[PDB]
Protein backbone atom coordinates (compact mmCIF):
# COMPACT_ATOMS: atom_id res chain seq x y z
CA UNK A 1 0.00 0.00 0.00
CA UNK A 2 0.97 3.69 0.14
CA UNK A 3 2.96 4.46 3.30
CA UNK A 4 3.49 8.04 4.52
CA UNK A 5 6.52 8.65 6.74
CA UNK A 6 6.77 11.75 8.94
CA UNK A 7 10.36 12.18 10.13
CA UNK A 8 11.12 13.60 12.65
CA UNK A 9 8.32 12.53 14.97
CA UNK A 10 9.15 15.33 17.44
CA UNK A 11 10.37 18.82 16.50
CA UNK A 12 11.65 20.97 19.38
CA UNK A 13 11.54 24.65 18.36
CA UNK A 14 11.66 28.07 20.00
CA UNK A 15 8.58 30.31 20.02
CA UNK A 16 8.86 32.53 16.96
CA UNK A 17 11.04 30.17 14.90
CA UNK A 18 10.50 28.65 11.48
CA UNK A 19 9.12 25.09 11.47
CA UNK A 20 9.68 22.65 8.59
CA UNK A 21 7.84 19.33 8.75
CA UNK A 22 8.46 16.51 6.32
CA UNK A 23 6.34 13.74 4.83
CA UNK A 24 7.69 11.04 2.55
CA UNK A 25 5.43 8.85 0.41
CA UNK A 26 6.24 5.24 -0.47
CA UNK A 27 5.28 6.02 -4.06
CA UNK A 28 4.29 9.08 -6.04
CA UNK A 29 1.03 10.68 -4.90
CA UNK A 30 1.64 13.59 -7.33
CA UNK A 31 0.17 16.58 -5.49
CA UNK A 32 -2.69 14.68 -3.79
CA UNK A 33 -1.50 15.33 -0.26
CA UNK A 34 -3.19 17.01 2.71
CA UNK A 35 -1.92 18.42 6.01
CA UNK A 36 -3.89 18.57 9.28
CA UNK A 37 -3.28 20.17 12.67
CA UNK A 38 -4.56 18.52 15.87
CA UNK A 39 -4.49 20.30 19.25
CA UNK A 40 -5.10 18.51 22.56
CA UNK A 41 -8.73 17.63 23.17
CA UNK A 42 -9.99 18.49 19.68
CA UNK A 43 -10.81 17.00 16.28
CA UNK A 44 -8.11 17.68 13.65
CA UNK A 45 -8.26 20.74 11.43
CA UNK A 46 -7.40 20.79 7.72
CA UNK A 47 -4.53 23.20 6.86
CA UNK A 48 -3.28 22.34 3.35
CA UNK A 49 -4.77 20.37 0.46
CA UNK A 50 -3.39 19.46 -2.99
CA UNK A 51 0.13 19.68 -1.47
CA UNK A 52 0.29 23.49 -1.56
CA UNK A 53 -3.17 25.09 -1.27
CA UNK A 54 -4.12 26.82 1.95
CA UNK A 55 -7.53 25.81 3.32
CA UNK A 56 -10.13 28.54 3.89
CA UNK A 57 -9.54 30.59 7.03
CA UNK A 58 -6.08 29.07 7.66
CA UNK A 59 -3.56 31.83 8.55
CA UNK A 60 -0.90 32.81 6.01
CA UNK A 61 2.00 31.55 8.12
CA UNK A 62 1.13 27.98 7.02
CA UNK A 63 2.28 26.82 3.59
CA UNK A 64 2.73 23.52 1.79
CA UNK A 65 5.08 22.45 -0.97
CA UNK A 66 6.41 19.39 -2.76
CA UNK A 67 4.98 16.96 -5.28
CA UNK A 68 5.36 13.28 -6.02
CA UNK A 69 7.15 11.79 -3.05
CA UNK A 70 8.59 14.45 -0.69
CA UNK A 71 6.45 17.10 1.00
CA UNK A 72 7.03 19.98 3.42
CA UNK A 73 4.69 21.79 5.76
CA UNK A 74 6.20 25.14 6.69
CA UNK A 75 5.14 27.49 9.48
CA UNK A 76 7.15 30.64 8.96
CA UNK A 77 6.93 31.73 12.61
CA UNK A 78 5.42 29.54 15.34
CA UNK A 79 2.78 31.20 17.49
CA UNK A 80 1.92 29.68 20.90
CA UNK A 81 -1.09 27.90 19.38
CA UNK A 82 1.08 26.24 16.73
CA UNK A 83 2.70 23.80 19.19
CA UNK A 84 0.59 20.71 18.41
CA UNK A 85 0.59 17.57 16.23
CA UNK A 86 0.64 17.64 12.41
CA UNK A 87 -0.46 14.79 10.12
CA UNK A 88 -0.21 14.37 6.36
CA UNK A 89 -2.68 12.23 4.43
CA UNK A 90 -2.58 10.84 0.91
CA UNK A 91 -5.55 12.04 -1.16
CA UNK A 92 -5.52 9.84 -4.25
CA UNK A 93 -8.28 7.59 -5.60
CA UNK A 94 -6.52 4.58 -4.06
CA UNK A 95 -7.89 3.69 -0.62
CA UNK A 96 -7.11 3.51 2.21
CA UNK A 97 -6.49 7.29 2.48
CA UNK A 98 -3.59 6.70 4.87
CA UNK A 99 -2.28 9.23 7.41
CA UNK A 100 1.36 9.59 8.37
CA UNK A 101 2.32 8.88 11.97
CA UNK A 102 2.27 12.53 13.02
CA UNK A 103 4.93 15.05 14.05
CA UNK A 104 4.69 16.80 17.42
CA UNK A 105 6.04 20.37 17.63
CA UNK A 106 7.26 21.13 21.17
CA UNK A 107 8.82 24.15 22.83
CA UNK A 108 12.61 23.92 23.00
CA UNK A 109 13.85 25.35 26.27
CA UNK A 110 16.98 25.05 28.37
CA UNK A 111 17.74 21.77 30.10
CA UNK A 112 16.11 21.49 33.54
CA UNK A 113 16.92 18.63 35.89
CA UNK A 114 14.00 16.78 37.50
CA UNK A 115 13.18 16.91 41.19
CA UNK A 116 12.65 13.34 42.35
CA UNK A 117 10.30 12.16 45.10
CA UNK A 118 9.43 8.63 46.28
CA UNK A 119 6.21 7.80 48.15
CA UNK A 120 5.94 4.49 50.04
CA UNK A 121 2.55 2.72 49.97
CA UNK A 122 0.00 4.00 52.45
CA UNK A 123 -1.17 1.93 55.38
CA UNK A 124 -4.63 2.46 53.89
CA UNK A 125 -3.66 0.58 50.75
CA UNK A 126 -1.84 -2.22 52.54
CA UNK A 127 -5.07 -3.14 54.33
CA UNK A 128 -6.47 -3.73 50.82
CA UNK A 129 -3.84 -6.29 49.72
CA UNK A 130 -1.70 -4.27 47.29
CA UNK A 131 1.35 -2.01 47.59
CA UNK A 132 1.82 0.92 45.20
CA UNK A 133 5.16 2.76 45.23
CA UNK A 134 5.13 6.10 43.42
CA UNK A 135 8.24 7.84 42.06
CA UNK A 136 7.72 11.43 40.90
CA UNK A 137 9.93 13.45 38.54
CA UNK A 138 8.83 17.06 38.74
CA UNK A 139 9.24 19.83 36.11
CA UNK A 140 12.12 18.69 33.88
CA UNK A 141 13.14 19.33 30.26
CA UNK A 142 13.73 17.58 27.85
CA UNK A 143 11.21 14.80 27.96
CA UNK A 144 13.57 11.78 27.67
CA UNK A 145 14.11 10.33 31.14
CA UNK A 146 14.90 6.84 32.40
CA UNK A 147 13.57 5.57 35.73
CA UNK A 148 14.81 2.16 36.82
CA UNK A 149 13.13 0.53 39.83
CA UNK A 150 15.35 -1.48 42.17
CA UNK A 151 14.03 -3.75 44.96
CA UNK A 152 16.78 -4.86 47.37
CA UNK A 153 19.28 -3.78 44.67
CA UNK A 154 17.59 -5.98 42.02
CA UNK A 155 16.46 -4.33 38.78
CA UNK A 156 12.67 -4.37 38.42
CA UNK A 157 11.39 -5.08 34.89
CA UNK A 158 7.87 -5.51 33.54
CA UNK A 159 6.64 -4.39 36.93
CA UNK A 160 5.79 -0.67 36.79
CA UNK A 161 3.91 1.90 34.73
CA UNK A 162 4.96 5.41 33.72
CA UNK A 163 2.74 8.39 32.94
CA UNK A 164 3.77 11.81 31.57
CA UNK A 165 2.10 15.22 31.65
CA UNK A 166 1.78 17.34 28.56
CA UNK A 167 4.32 20.13 28.21
CA UNK A 168 3.41 22.76 30.81
CA UNK A 169 2.14 26.12 29.50
CA UNK A 170 3.94 28.32 32.06
CA UNK A 171 7.54 26.97 32.00
CA UNK A 172 7.44 24.32 29.18
CA UNK A 173 8.59 21.48 31.43
CA UNK A 174 7.35 17.91 31.79
CA UNK A 175 6.50 15.87 34.88
CA UNK A 176 6.45 12.09 35.20
CA UNK A 177 5.17 9.52 37.66
CA UNK A 178 6.42 5.94 37.71
CA UNK A 179 4.35 3.49 39.74
CA UNK A 180 5.61 0.14 40.99
CA UNK A 181 2.75 -2.13 42.05
CA UNK A 182 3.52 -5.22 44.16
CA UNK A 183 1.05 -7.28 46.13
CA UNK A 184 1.25 -6.86 49.90
CA UNK A 185 2.61 -10.40 50.31
CA UNK A 186 5.31 -9.68 47.74
CA UNK A 187 6.01 -6.24 49.29
CA UNK A 188 6.81 -7.65 52.71
CA UNK A 189 9.41 -10.03 51.25
CA UNK A 190 11.89 -7.16 50.74
CA UNK A 191 13.38 -4.15 52.53
CA UNK A 192 15.02 -1.51 50.29
CA UNK A 193 12.89 0.13 47.58
CA UNK A 194 14.50 2.57 45.18
CA UNK A 195 13.88 4.42 41.94
CA UNK A 196 16.90 5.61 39.98
CA UNK A 197 16.52 8.55 37.59
CA UNK A 198 18.85 9.38 34.71
CA UNK A 199 18.29 12.58 32.73
CA UNK A 200 20.31 15.02 30.63
CA UNK A 201 20.19 17.65 33.36
CA UNK A 202 21.83 15.26 35.91
CA UNK A 203 25.58 14.67 35.91
CA UNK A 204 24.81 11.40 37.74
CA UNK A 205 21.76 9.20 38.41
CA UNK A 206 19.59 10.37 41.28
CA UNK A 207 18.31 7.64 43.61
CA UNK A 208 15.42 7.99 46.02
CA UNK A 209 14.72 5.19 48.42
CA UNK A 210 13.24 4.01 51.67
CA UNK A 211 13.45 0.96 53.91
CA UNK A 212 10.03 -0.68 54.27
CA UNK A 213 8.65 0.23 57.69
CA UNK A 214 10.72 3.32 58.57
CA UNK A 215 9.90 7.02 58.95
CA UNK B 1 -23.76 26.82 11.23
CA UNK B 2 -23.19 23.35 9.78
CA UNK B 3 -22.36 20.81 12.47
CA UNK B 4 -21.81 17.07 12.80
CA UNK B 5 -23.26 15.65 16.03
CA UNK B 6 -22.10 12.18 17.09
CA UNK B 7 -23.47 9.55 19.49
CA UNK B 8 -22.43 9.37 23.13
CA UNK B 9 -19.66 7.26 24.61
CA UNK B 10 -19.99 3.47 24.50
CA UNK B 11 -18.52 0.64 26.57
CA UNK B 12 -18.68 -2.76 24.89
CA UNK B 13 -17.52 -6.29 25.69
CA UNK B 14 -15.08 -8.04 23.33
CA UNK B 15 -16.63 -9.92 20.44
CA UNK B 16 -19.71 -7.66 20.41
CA UNK B 17 -20.68 -4.90 17.94
CA UNK B 18 -21.00 -1.12 18.22
CA UNK B 19 -22.92 1.32 16.01
CA UNK B 20 -21.94 5.01 16.21
CA UNK B 21 -24.11 7.65 14.55
CA UNK B 22 -23.33 11.03 13.06
CA UNK B 23 -26.08 13.56 12.31
CA UNK B 24 -25.52 16.60 10.09
CA UNK B 25 -27.43 19.63 11.43
CA UNK B 26 -27.15 22.45 8.90
CA UNK B 27 -26.02 22.26 5.30
CA UNK B 28 -27.48 20.43 2.31
CA UNK B 29 -24.67 18.02 1.36
CA UNK B 30 -25.07 14.30 0.75
CA UNK B 31 -24.71 12.08 3.83
CA UNK B 32 -22.57 9.56 1.94
CA UNK B 33 -19.72 12.10 1.68
CA UNK B 34 -19.16 11.50 5.43
CA UNK B 35 -15.90 9.66 6.29
CA UNK B 36 -14.92 7.84 9.50
CA UNK B 37 -11.51 8.06 11.27
CA UNK B 38 -10.25 6.86 14.64
CA UNK B 39 -7.56 7.65 17.19
CA UNK B 40 -6.48 5.19 19.90
CA UNK B 41 -5.17 6.71 23.18
CA UNK B 42 -1.91 8.57 22.49
CA UNK B 43 -1.77 7.31 18.86
CA UNK B 44 -2.13 8.87 15.41
CA UNK B 45 -5.18 9.04 13.16
CA UNK B 46 -6.30 5.98 11.20
CA UNK B 47 -8.57 6.15 8.14
CA UNK B 48 -11.42 3.68 8.55
CA UNK B 49 -13.55 4.05 5.44
CA UNK B 50 -15.54 6.29 3.16
CA UNK B 51 -16.47 6.83 -0.48
CA UNK B 52 -13.65 7.89 -2.78
CA UNK B 53 -15.40 10.20 -5.30
CA UNK B 54 -14.66 7.97 -8.35
CA UNK B 55 -16.62 5.03 -6.86
CA UNK B 56 -20.22 4.44 -5.79
CA UNK B 57 -19.82 2.55 -2.50
CA UNK B 58 -17.51 2.83 0.53
CA UNK B 59 -13.99 1.46 0.69
CA UNK B 60 -12.60 0.32 4.06
CA UNK B 61 -9.22 -0.07 5.69
CA UNK B 62 -8.05 -3.58 4.71
CA UNK B 63 -6.62 -4.28 8.17
CA UNK B 64 -10.19 -4.11 9.56
CA UNK B 65 -10.80 -7.37 7.64
CA UNK B 66 -14.43 -6.66 6.74
CA UNK B 67 -15.72 -6.00 10.27
CA UNK B 68 -16.66 -2.40 9.34
CA UNK B 69 -19.79 -1.15 7.57
CA UNK B 70 -20.62 2.49 6.75
CA UNK B 71 -24.22 3.38 5.88
CA UNK B 72 -25.74 6.74 5.03
CA UNK B 73 -29.40 7.52 5.77
CA UNK B 74 -30.26 10.43 3.48
CA UNK B 75 -33.72 10.87 5.06
CA UNK B 76 -32.21 11.89 8.39
CA UNK B 77 -28.75 13.12 7.27
CA UNK B 78 -27.12 10.41 9.39
CA UNK B 79 -24.07 8.29 8.68
CA UNK B 80 -23.75 5.05 10.62
CA UNK B 81 -20.50 3.31 11.42
CA UNK B 82 -20.86 -0.32 12.54
CA UNK B 83 -17.84 -2.28 13.82
CA UNK B 84 -18.42 -5.93 14.77
CA UNK B 85 -16.28 -8.54 16.59
CA UNK B 86 -14.65 -5.89 18.76
CA UNK B 87 -10.94 -6.40 19.53
CA UNK B 88 -9.15 -4.63 22.39
CA UNK B 89 -7.39 -2.63 19.64
CA UNK B 90 -10.69 -1.05 18.51
CA UNK B 91 -10.77 0.99 21.72
CA UNK B 92 -10.42 4.57 20.44
CA UNK B 93 -12.08 7.89 19.73
CA UNK B 94 -14.09 7.59 16.49
CA UNK B 95 -14.54 10.66 14.28
CA UNK B 96 -17.05 11.37 11.53
CA UNK B 97 -15.89 13.99 9.02
CA UNK B 98 -16.48 15.67 5.68
CA UNK B 99 -13.17 16.68 4.06
CA UNK B 100 -12.63 17.20 0.34
CA UNK B 101 -13.68 19.10 -2.75
CA UNK B 102 -17.35 18.23 -3.25
CA UNK B 103 -18.78 21.26 -5.11
CA UNK B 104 -19.59 24.42 -3.11
CA UNK B 105 -14.62 28.03 -2.14
CA UNK B 106 -11.76 25.70 -1.23
CA UNK B 107 -12.00 22.28 0.37
CA UNK B 108 -14.76 21.45 2.83
CA UNK B 109 -13.47 20.62 6.36
CA UNK B 110 -16.07 19.56 8.95
CA UNK B 111 -15.56 17.22 11.93
CA UNK B 112 -17.79 15.60 14.52
CA UNK B 113 -16.93 15.97 18.19
CA UNK B 114 -15.74 12.37 18.54
CA UNK B 115 -17.21 9.28 20.21
CA UNK B 116 -15.17 7.27 22.72
CA UNK B 117 -15.62 3.53 22.28
CA UNK B 118 -13.99 1.37 24.93
CA UNK B 119 -13.73 -2.41 24.46
CA UNK B 120 -12.67 -4.89 27.17
CA UNK B 121 -13.78 -7.93 29.16
CA UNK B 122 -13.68 -5.72 32.26
CA UNK B 123 -16.73 -4.10 33.87
CA UNK B 124 -17.49 -0.84 35.67
CA UNK B 125 -16.02 0.01 39.11
CA UNK B 126 -15.56 3.08 41.34
CA UNK B 127 -12.12 4.04 42.72
CA UNK B 128 -10.69 4.33 46.22
CA UNK B 129 -8.12 7.07 46.75
CA UNK B 130 -4.95 6.43 48.84
CA UNK B 131 -2.84 9.32 50.16
CA UNK B 132 0.72 10.08 49.07
CA UNK B 133 2.05 11.55 52.27
CA UNK B 134 4.80 14.20 52.14
CA UNK B 135 8.02 12.83 53.58
CA UNK B 136 9.31 14.45 56.74
CA UNK B 137 12.73 13.81 55.12
CA UNK B 138 12.66 23.65 51.03
CA UNK B 139 9.98 22.11 48.79
CA UNK B 140 7.65 19.25 49.80
CA UNK B 141 5.60 17.01 47.50
CA UNK B 142 2.32 15.28 48.35
CA UNK B 143 -0.46 13.67 46.40
CA UNK B 144 -3.44 11.40 45.89
CA UNK B 145 -3.35 7.98 44.23
CA UNK B 146 -6.57 6.93 42.44
CA UNK B 147 -6.52 3.20 41.74
CA UNK B 148 -8.55 0.34 40.22
CA UNK B 149 -11.41 2.12 38.51
CA UNK B 150 -13.26 1.97 35.23
CA UNK B 151 -15.60 4.80 34.12
CA UNK B 152 -13.18 7.20 32.53
CA UNK B 153 -13.61 10.89 33.54
CA UNK B 154 -12.31 10.93 37.11
CA UNK B 155 -11.92 14.62 37.85
CA UNK B 156 -9.55 15.74 40.60
CA UNK B 157 -9.52 19.07 42.46
CA UNK B 158 -7.31 20.31 45.30
CA UNK B 159 -8.67 22.28 48.27
CA UNK B 160 -12.03 22.45 46.44
CA UNK B 161 -10.35 24.62 43.77
CA UNK B 162 -8.49 27.05 46.06
CA UNK B 163 -5.23 25.29 45.09
CA UNK B 164 -4.11 25.01 41.47
CA UNK B 165 -0.55 26.29 41.26
CA UNK B 166 1.93 23.40 41.09
CA UNK B 167 -0.75 20.72 40.62
CA UNK B 168 0.00 17.86 38.23
CA UNK B 169 -2.70 15.31 37.43
CA UNK B 170 -1.27 12.53 35.30
CA UNK B 171 -3.00 10.75 32.39
CA UNK B 172 -4.39 7.39 33.35
CA UNK B 173 -2.73 4.02 32.75
CA UNK B 174 -4.30 0.59 32.14
CA UNK B 175 -2.93 -2.42 34.01
CA UNK B 176 -2.92 -6.04 32.80
CA UNK B 177 -6.20 -6.18 34.72
CA UNK B 178 -8.30 -3.22 35.74
CA UNK B 179 -5.06 3.95 37.70
CA UNK B 180 -4.26 7.65 38.02
CA UNK B 181 -2.18 9.76 40.39
CA UNK B 182 -2.28 13.48 41.20
CA UNK B 183 0.48 15.41 42.96
CA UNK B 184 1.17 18.95 44.13
CA UNK B 185 4.28 20.93 45.10
CA UNK B 186 4.22 22.98 48.32
CA UNK B 187 6.59 24.80 50.69
CA UNK B 188 7.71 22.48 53.48
CA UNK B 189 6.78 25.15 56.04
CA UNK B 190 3.06 24.98 55.28
CA UNK B 191 2.87 21.29 56.26
CA UNK B 192 0.72 20.88 59.36
CA UNK B 193 -0.56 24.46 59.08
CA UNK B 194 -2.30 24.44 55.70
CA UNK B 195 -4.59 21.42 55.42
CA UNK B 196 -4.37 19.84 51.96
CA UNK B 197 -7.29 17.76 50.67
CA UNK B 198 -7.92 16.28 47.23
CA UNK B 199 -11.38 15.94 45.69
CA UNK B 200 -12.12 13.08 43.30
CA UNK B 201 -15.48 13.82 41.68
CA UNK B 202 -16.02 10.61 39.69
CA UNK B 203 -19.21 11.45 37.76
CA UNK B 204 -20.38 7.97 36.52
CA UNK B 205 -20.01 5.82 39.65
CA UNK B 206 -21.43 8.66 41.82
CA UNK B 207 -18.16 8.60 43.81
CA UNK B 208 -17.29 11.73 45.82
CA UNK B 209 -14.24 10.71 47.83
CA UNK B 210 -12.61 13.74 49.49
CA UNK B 211 -9.32 12.50 50.99
CA UNK B 212 -7.15 14.59 53.31
CA UNK B 213 -3.37 14.30 53.09
CA UNK B 214 -1.11 14.83 56.10
CA UNK B 215 2.53 13.99 56.85
CA UNK B 216 3.04 10.51 58.31
CA UNK B 217 4.50 10.25 61.81
CA UNK B 218 6.34 7.59 63.84
CA UNK B 219 4.73 5.22 66.38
Amino acid sequence: EIVLTQSPATLSLSPGARASLSCRASQSVNNFLAWYQQKPGQAPRLLIYDASKRATGIPARFSGSGSGTDFTLTISSLEPEDFAVYYCQQRTNWPPLTFGGGTKVEIKRTVAAPSVFIFPPSDEQLKSGTASVVCLLNNFYPREAKVQWKVDNALQSGNSQESVTEQDSKDSTYSLSSTLTLSKADYEKHKVYACEVTHQGLSSPVTKSFNRGEC
Amino acid sequence: QVQLVQSGAEVKKPGSSVKVSCKASGGTFKTYTLTWVRQAPGQGLEWLGGIIPIFDAPNYAPKLLGRLTITADESTKTSYMELSSLRSEDSAIYYCARVGDYGDWGWFDLWGQGTLVTVSSASTKGPSVFPLAPSSKGTAALGCLVKDYFPEPVTVSWNSGALTSGVHTFPAVLQSSGSLSSVVTVPSSSLGTQTYICNVNHKPSNTKVDKKVEPKSCD
